[PDB]
């Protein structure tokens, strides 16, 4: 379930604290948002342990490496070595995991909160040798406060038009809090809720009452799955997704008749994947 | 004839998280426990030349030596290489203690884990060792 | 996700030895399918570890312990204590667990096969120290051949008629392959399978409510739940539509129809799973 799964790793001490690398070294610094901070695991079936390997862009071969027979961690040339190795054993309850050498399990990654940095260490009950393993996308937009623009015009953006109207539309960006949304993930559900800046509880919405319509309303509901929405990358993107409906993951946002002009409706339509259905989820400037 | 740092005799050995705990053997296992004045607390520890290294048996059973198992734990056996133990002294009476080999290609030694500064009831393991600030690999010797 | 989860808990290095407690000496043993190799996982979600309590009906409150400082595991009296808190690893390489003393998490269990009990170790690469750990119910049904018998008439059973005939109808026990049933369990459909011993590969399974036997079909799987204050005696529920309980359309007499029907409380639709004697 995790083989080829690119991640990023916290702290359980410090969750604002990511694994971070370049040149070989291994930091822990704050969400980056980027290749820095992301990590493939390559699980090796024999060994029963995996490879954590930095996607670096310019060194592409490195991998966390326990420097034997120092405490020190860093990133090496991928050898398929047994310090190369790692388990990766999930505290059931904690949504953490341990994670320890494969060529000494006696020894797991320990978070040093003040150096900023990793190390080995045998085990104690602390939250300094727990991780928070998550997928880089869900890590990424979970609690990212941004602006949705369609890729046809990049200057407009996705808008709840005002406090008391409720509707969604499109418009040139302005700098209002109506225009912006705070991404949530929902981990029961799998699953993200879009919640406009501009209100406490509204969230963006398919009004499957009123056909195709899309509009935000209050999550003081029991459990609405028109509420929620699936968020994926496409391909070659850094900053490009599709957003599917989990009631009907057939429904996709979608922006009217592919129409740039201010007031355009945003509404769901059915899953074709053109560029009217692809949306820029962005760090307001 | 004193060959090295801690002259040969009996001792006590004691964590430095406790004056007052004391190690014994447990059934198999070596733990630090209420003074006792017993010889089941007391150790002799011997220096080995051709090694440069230390043989610790209990005086109450003199022919068991402190060694280590297949699990981790440290224990009292018979003679063998396991026996063996590189002190490093770090205080006055105060010492890290390695095995003489290299295990798993690293150094190992005795750890003594806590909680809160609370080690009743636990296990002597083999751990390992990378410098000399372990508070849970500090134990004191203390001639008597 | 796993308090309060009655689970069985079997050993990765002999998958045939589990956890099995008497009068407070545990040991490894082989399957019993009963209430001597259950055990109740208490969360104590300050500590983020688990109490680990046998199911014993005549001792109620034991769980399993550490004897620190030795290397002997038992079963003693709950007093909420360390040595009675363990950390439950989930190797997500090989889902197997490992189970570490919340008293010294660099100590875990170890399955000793051959003394047929547990000890200690620090952590190692060794399939002694994994654990299988799976709820009761499906432990105890899966890979289990067995016969199917309704509460209304126990002397009788589930079948398909020949091996040349596909159908599926109640019928007196008569011990033949056709009687039988290997339950095999998915952990991807999260649900089972009935194998009629009769077929290698044929299984219990677009003609309305009708019932019986071939080679997706999502409709062939099911769910086993079982009913309170029993031994053996189960619910099953298709997995296509969750709605429907087996249904035997009487009853009771021979011949008499198993079918497809619509969950009601009713006696009808309770069966009895068990061993051919
Ligand atoms: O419900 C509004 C939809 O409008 C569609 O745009 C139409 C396409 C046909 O699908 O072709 C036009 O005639 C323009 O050439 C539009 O009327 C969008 O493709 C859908 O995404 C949807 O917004
Ligand atoms: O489709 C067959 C069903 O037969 C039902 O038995 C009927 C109940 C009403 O539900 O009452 C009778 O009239 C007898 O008093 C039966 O005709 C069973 O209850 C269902 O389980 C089902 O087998």
């Amino acid at each position: 379930s995790l083989n080829d799964k690119i991640v990023t790793i916290s702290c359980k001490a410090d969750t604002n604290l990511f694994f971070y690398q370049v040149a070989g070294n291994v930091s822990l610094f704050q969400q980056t948002r980027n290749y820095l901070e992301r990590w493939r695991l390559i699980y090796d079936s024999n060994k029963a342990a995996y490879k954590i390997k930095s996607m670096d862009i310019h060194n592409t071969n490195l991998v966390l490496t326990w420097n034997a027979p120092t405490h020190n961690i860093s990133t090496q040339q991928d050898s398929n070595a047994d310090n190369q190795y790692w388990l990766l054993l999930k505290d059931i309850g904690n949504n953490s995991f341990i994670i320890a050498s494969y060529k000494n399990p006696n020894l797991v990654l320990y978070a040093d909160t003040v150096a900023r940095n990793l190390k080995l260490s045998t085990l104690n009950n602390s939250n300094y040798i727990k991780f928070i393993i998550e997928d880089y996308i869900i890590s990424d937009l979970n609690n990212f406060t941004c602006k949705i623009s369609p890729i046809l015009d990049l200057n407009k953006v996705v808008q709840q038009v005002d406090v008391t109207n409720l509707n969604v539309n499109l418009y040139t960006w302005d700098y209002g809090r109506n225009q912006k949304w705070t991404i949530r993930y929902n981990e029961e559900k799998a699953a993200y809720q879009f919640f406009n800046t501009i209100l406490s509880n509204g969230v963006l919405t398919w009004i499957f009452s009123n056909g195709n319509t899309v509009r935000v309303s209050s999550s003081n509901d029991q459990n609405n799955d028109a509420q929620y929405w699936l968020i994926n990358p496409v391909s070659d993107t850094d900053e490009t997704y599709t957003i599917t409906n989990l009631r009907d993951t057939t429904k996709a946002l979608d922006l009217y008749g592919g129409q740039t002009a201010n007031g355009t409706a945003i509404q769901v339509f059915n899953y074709h994947g053109d560029d009217n259905q692809k949306w820029n989820i962005r760090n307001p400037p | 004839v004193e060959r090295t740092f801690l002259p040969n005799g009996n001792y006590n050995i004691k964590s430095i998280f406790s004056g007052s705990l004391y190690l014994n053997p447990v059934s198999k296992s070596l733990t630090f426990s209420n003074e006792s004045s017993a010889n089941n607390q007391k150790w002799n520890v011997e220096y080995m030349a051709e090694n440069r290294c230390f043989k610790i048996s209990n005086v109450a059973e003199p022919n068991k030596y402190l060694s280590y198992d297949n699990f981790g734990f440290i224990s009292l056996d018979s003679l063998s290489n396991r026996c063996y133990w590189f002190p490093i002294k770090i205080a006055v009476n105060t010492y890290i203690m390695l095995s003489l080999n290299k295990v798993n290609e690293l150094d190992y030694a005795w750890d003594i884990y806590d909680t809160n500064e609370n080690i009743l009831s636990q296990p002597l393991l083999l751990l390992p060792n990378f410098d000399i600030y372990n508070s849970n690999q500090m134990f004191k010797l203390e001639k008597i």
